[PDB]
């Protein structure tokens, strides 16, 4: 039936909008996890130059 | 076919949705240089208060 | 899929809270705050609601869960608070201020909802402890830890709605990863162990990326990338990478690799996995990989990275020295060096060194190996000896290594058989 | 019913990339379905699987040498057994390593065979070589030629010396092979004895003009006799060598013999699978391919079957459902047949197909045809053996199906 077909559709759209929030989440912790790194960087390196002037 | 035109704008969004969560996550790691600060200062305390305590 | 139709359901079959009360199983602050959040509908609305009256709203949803046994109910209340901390991870600190309030740990509010009989209302328990642990400042530890894992463990080694619900269980794992304490944390878990087996099992696609995306998060680590080797992650991973056609499942396992090739603590350690990768076909499954386009470039580039890095550890390997040192130690073992056309066409003379020191070697090899594997690759090496530098022939022979790949011609093992095949034909190629 | 062109549907899918390739193969394995191409710019680097199709033709070329040579070495191929497609999963890969390693032992095998019974029978003439000259500041060549060219060869040498020179011909007990034409020669030694470092380079150069062989020989009987056991040595070796080449070219072309026909119909429907998924399309932002096809109304259901089989065969849930069109061009034209009906629809299809549900001329023509090709032909003798002929045919169809198809008069006939 055409309402069978447009549950597939829905089904389709709602899995393509699924994998762009779990495509979110890759971006999404990869990035935190550079920001972590990037955040930690330029902490140790200021925190070197405490300890020395300290 | 209704059937395409929908599941292509849903495909659109998909694609938009991801787009601006890289612009987002990438706006996001030029602040860890300006977040950093939040903890050198405690940092710089810390010895500072170390060093009172050490004259 | 199943657990979103399920909460659908769920938020069209609205309980009546006012029986509650009538009942004197919730109080009326409860009562009328939990009616008021059916009513503050709007972003504004709900935010002046939950931020005003923080302690309250806490309380509200944490009695409707805990002193209710009907569990259609509990499924709603839970169904709200997934939804209340979905539209924005910062109201995870009402749970934690009204815990520090109440001189506690959150948890212990929550982690009653995992013993319930409903799978959905056990799912979404897990989603709410999944969201407030990941995102909260205070950290799930200890007994509280390890029941909860031990939980997700239970529920995920299970492996149709059943394998929908371990999706579920996959995503609360994938929650929990983000956090580089957790990750640590569940190293000592055989989770990593099952995912081994559910993936040897074939199950279906969308939990081979959940489950691989949960690798990758601890493949970040140096100090895991190092301990995580006993689990032999990329003999399974290449052959999904064979397998599946998806490509989140492939970028995933890109990812995954290039983390360990990037993230080990030693040369060594990325050489390991690299040469395991190597082994397992990685190679030239990128090359098939590699000429493709796709809608996400990450794939390329993951792809580019890798191979860049299987080729300066294809060009390590195919150094004289590493040669050398595998034959010192007896290592003939199908490394890459072996096979490598480059070593053998530029270097092949270096074996004469020390009085034919190496050649020595392989006809004691030869001579002396038990081993079917041992003597091909000693084989198969005089073979590429004499091949490249055909001068070496008379020395073989001098050597009596031509009598020994004549005897192993008749070995029972074929690949002994083919390799000294090989070696003899060409000792007889020319005088 | 056949008295006009059944009812066809043009129909659209959307099909999930996992069981696509399973989906495609069912549908082919039914044969009642046609895929509407939706890529006009397809090309040999714009089709959507071009490593996939790639590799089919290249494993096709490496099935093709093989074959070959084991058709030249007149082993019989198995040609037994009803295989299905290749699965969705690249297996294929690993076939092409499988492949690879047939087609490189052959290449190496084949390789050392030849130089190594091209050394065997140049030491075999050595054998005689040293044996006849062992009989005998001066110098000397030896070597072996095919026995015709003596006349001139002893000629020529007493020509470009001026007169002087000392030969000695001598037959071999038996003839021997030629390396390259297998000819089995009456070949014969010959010595040539002279002075001097320019009478050599006279006799080399004539050896050389008439190709014959020549070889190095010590100056003794004693040296002859250690050189004599050199070549017992080397020529020992290369028959122990020979026998164990011989033996695994032997394996090789045998295992490769039954595993042709697996092989063949896995590619050869691989490459249809492949060709048939680049009719497909995927725009932009897109991740289920999109797909139109023709299929006949009554068939419908079995093409939705053998799109839930697809998936069903494969690692996802999705069933990939059709829809029926409105936006209709008119659909290709069919009508089912069999062995008594497909000639009678071919002779008329030959000059022209009826417009989608027209009147078939076919069912009229399957007696008018007969009669009217009668009334001009009768004669009861050429109708009796006409009769004999077609019944032949006919009873003996299962045997006459395997033979050749080159033969185009008789696969008219027949």
């Amino acid at each position: 039936s055409d309402a069978d077909v447009q549950k597939q559709i829905k089904h389709m759209m709602a899995f393509i909008e699924q994998e762009a929030n779990e495509k979110a989440e890759e971006i999404d912790a990869k990035a935190e996890e550079e920001f972590n790194i990037e955040k930690g960087r330029l902490v140790q390196t200021q925190r070197l130059k405490i300890m020395e002037y300290y | 076919s209704q059937g395409i035109q929908q599941l292509l704008q849903a495909e659109k969004r998909a694609a938009e949705k991801v787009s601006e969560a890289r612009k987002r996550k990438n706006r996001r790691l030029k602040q860890a240089k300006e977040e950093a600060q939040a903890e050198i200062e405690q940092y710089r305390l810390q010895r500072e208060k170390e060093f009172k305590a050490k004259e | 899929n199943i657990i979103a139709a399920k909460a659908a359901e769920v938020r069209a079959n609205k309980v009546n809270w006012q029986s509650y009360l009538q009942g004197q199983m919730i109080s009326a602050e409860d009562c009328e705050f939990i009616q008021r959040f059916e009513m503050k509908r709007c972003s504004e609305e709900k935010q002046e609601m939950l931020q005003t009256e923080g302690s309250q709203c806490a309380k509200t949803f944490i009695n409707l869960m805990t002193h209710i046994s009907k569990e259609q109910t509990v499924q709603y209340i839970l169904t709200m608070v997934d939804d209340m901390l979905q539209e924005n991870h910062q109201r995870v600190s009402i749970f934690f201020d009204y815990a520090k309030r109440s001189k506690s740990t959150a948890w212990p509010y929550f982690l009653p909802m995992l013993n319930r009989q409903d799978p959905f209302t056990v799912h979404m328990a897990a989603r709410i402890i999944a969201k407030l642990a990941a995102w909260g400042k205070e950290l799930m530890e200890g007994s509280d830890l390890n029941y909860y894992f031990n939980w997700i463990k239970t529920q995920l080694s299970s492996q149709s709605d059943s394998s929908q619900y371990v999706q579920c269980v996959a995503g609360c794992l994938q929650l929990m990863l983000r956090v580089n304490e957790y990750r640590f944390a569940w190293v000592e878990a055989d989770g990593v162990n099952c995912i081994m087996g559910v993936l040897s099992n074939k199950c279906g696609f969308q939990l081979q990326y959940q489950m691989i995306f949960s690798i990758w998060l601890l493949a970040f680590s140096p100090q895991m990338c190092e301990h995580l080797r006993r689990y032999n992650i990329i003999p399974v991973l290449s052959d999904i990478l064979q397998e599946s056609v998806k490509e989140k499942v492939t970028r995933i396992i890109l990812a995954a690799f290039r983390n360990f090739l990037e993230k080990s603590t030693e040369r060594e350690t990325r050489q390991e996995y690299a040469l395991a990768m190597i082994q397992c076909k990685v190679l030239k499954q990128l090359e098939n990989l590699e000429q493709q386009k796709y809608d996400d470039e990450d794939i390329s580039e993951d792809i580019k990275f890798l191979l860049e890095k299987l080729g300066e550890s294809v060009q390590d390997l195919s150094s004289f020295d590493e040669y050398s040192s595998e034959l010192k130690s007896g290592r003939l073992e199908w490394s890459p060096v072996h096979k490598s056309e480059k070593f053998w066409r530029e270097n092949a003379v270096r074996l004469n060194e020390k009085n034919y020191e190496l050649l020595k070697i392989l006809t004691k090899l030869l001579e002396v190996s038990d081993d079917p594997q041992v003597l091909a690759v000693a084989a198969h090496d005089v073979g590429e000896y004499v091949r490249h530098y055909p001068r070496g022939k008379r020395v073989i022979e001098q050597l009596g290594g031509k009598q020994l790949v004549m005897n192993h011609m008749h070995h029972e093992d074929q690949q002994v058989r083919y390799n000294a095949l090989l070696a003899v034909q060409k000792l007889m190629v020319h005088n | 019913e056949l008295f006009r062109s059944e009812e066809m549907t043009l129909a659209q899918l959307f099909l999930q990339s996992e069981a696509a390739y399973c989906c495609v193969s069912e549908l082919e394995e039914l044969g009642k379905v046609q895929f509407r191409d939706l890529n006009p710019d397809v090309n040999v680097f714009q089709r959507k699987f071009v490593n996939e199709v790639r590799r089919c033709e290249e494993m096709d070329r490496k099935l093709r040498f093989v074959e070959k040579e084991i058709r030249k070495a007149n082993i019989p191929i198995m040609d037994t057994g009803e295989n299905p497609e290749v699965p969705f999963p690249r297996d294929m890969i690993d076939l092409e390593a499988n492949f690879e390693k047939i087609e490189n032992e052959l290449k190496e095998i084949n390789t050392n065979q030849e130089a190594l019974k091209r050394n065997f029978l140049e030491l075999t003439e050595l054998k005689f070589i040293l044996r006849k000259t062992q009989q005998f500041r001066l110098g000397f060549v030896a070597g072996v030629i095919n026995r015709e060219r003596i006349p001139t060869f002893e000629r020529m040498l007493w020509r470009v010396c001026r007169g002087n020179v000392f030969l000695r011909q001598a037959e071999i007990e038996n003839p021997l092979e030629d390396p390259v034409t297998g000819d089995y020669v009456h070949k014969s030694v010959f010595i040539i004895f002279f002075q001097g470092d320019q009478l050599k380079n006279r006799v080399k150069k004539i050896c050389e003009g008439f190709r014959a062989s020549l070889y190095p020989c010590p100056e003794t009987p004693q040296e002859r006799k250690e050189m004599a056991s050199g070549v017992n040595t080397r020529i020992d070796d290369l028959q122990m060598v020979l026998n164990q080449t011989e033996d695994h070219r032997q394996r090789v072309l045998q295992a490769a013999a039954k595993n042709i026909r697996v092989w063949f119909i896995k590619v050869r429907k691989m490459k249809a699978i492949y060709h048939t998924l680049n009719l497909c399309n995927i725009d932009v932002t897109q991740k289920c391919l999109i797909a139109e096809v023709w299929c006949p109304v009554t068939d419908l259901d079995s093409i939705q079957f053998a799109l839930r089989r697809g998936t069903e065969h494969s690692g996802s849930t999705v069933p990939s459902i059709l829809n029926r069109m409105q936006t209709n061009q008119t659909p290709p034209t069919y009508n089912k047949t069999n062995k008594f009906t497909h000639g009678f629809q071919n002779i008329v299809d030959a000059y022209g197909i009826g417009t989608y549900r027209e009147i078939n001329p076919a069912p009229y023509t399957v007696i008018t045809f007969p009669f009217l090709f009668a009334v001009m032909f009768g004669d009861f003798g050429h109708g009796i053996l006409m009769t004999l002929f077609a019944v032949w045919m006919v009873l003996r169809e299962s045997r006459i199906l395997s033979q050749k198809n080159e033969n185009e008069m008789f696969s008219m006939v027949f």
